[PDB]
């Protein structure tokens, strides 16, 4: 997948009205 | 307990600095490193 992190070894949140139970 | 060409690595080095190499030094380097991180908590669990 990436291989460049790996190889070197070696933004907003809206509100849902919801039905919240526990 | 470690496999058979596993320490023999890790005594001396068969080839003149290469990059495999190192990567097959911090493999063996880990699997001896990691059993130690178990058996030094290991005897601490012995006394619960």
């Amino acid at each position: 997948r990436g291989m460049d992190d790996v190889a070197r070894h070696l933004p907003v949140n809206a509100r849902v009205p919801a039905d919240l139970v526990i | 307990a470690i496999a058979s060409e596993a320490l023999s690595l890790l005594s001396n080095t068969y080839v003149d600095g290469t990059e495999i190499d190192s990567s097959l030094r911090i493999r063996a380097i880990q699997q001896m490193a990691r059993n130690l991180r178990t058996v030094l908590d290991s005897f601490e669990r012995g006394t619960a």
